[PDB]
């Protein structure tokens, strides 16, 4: 989508494998501002907005 | 900007009490080994306060 109409996907009621997302080398920027990248597979959240 | 004061942004494990780490070895922040060379998910541990 465009940036004025950014698509919001609700990630909920599922188990999330952030290790595949983090170990992918295609991403040129992986910067977190409230959590740790190595602790995404350990923490639990109510829902995720993408 | 006074950049002469630095803190250890990245380390593998928490320190002991009264333990000092001055080792300027590279950190591996991803699955790919760094081999002492900066790159993707390879960062210097010491970053300066602005």
């Amino acid at each position: 989508a465009s940036v004025y109409a950014w698509n919001r996907k609700r990630i909920s009621n599922c188990v999330a494998d952030y290790s595949v997302l983090y170990n992918s080398a295609s991403f040129s920027t992986f910067k977190c501002y409230g959590v740790s990248p190595t602790k995404l597979n350990d923490l639990c959240f109510t829902n995720v907005y993408a | 900007g006074n950049y002469n004061y630095r803190y250890r942004l990245f380390r593998k494990s928490n320190l002991k009490p009264f333990e000092r780490d001055i080792s300027t070895e590279i950190y591996q922040a991803g699955s790919t080994p760094c081999n002492g060379v900066e790159g993707f998910n390879c960062y210097f541990p010491l970053q300066s306060y602005g």
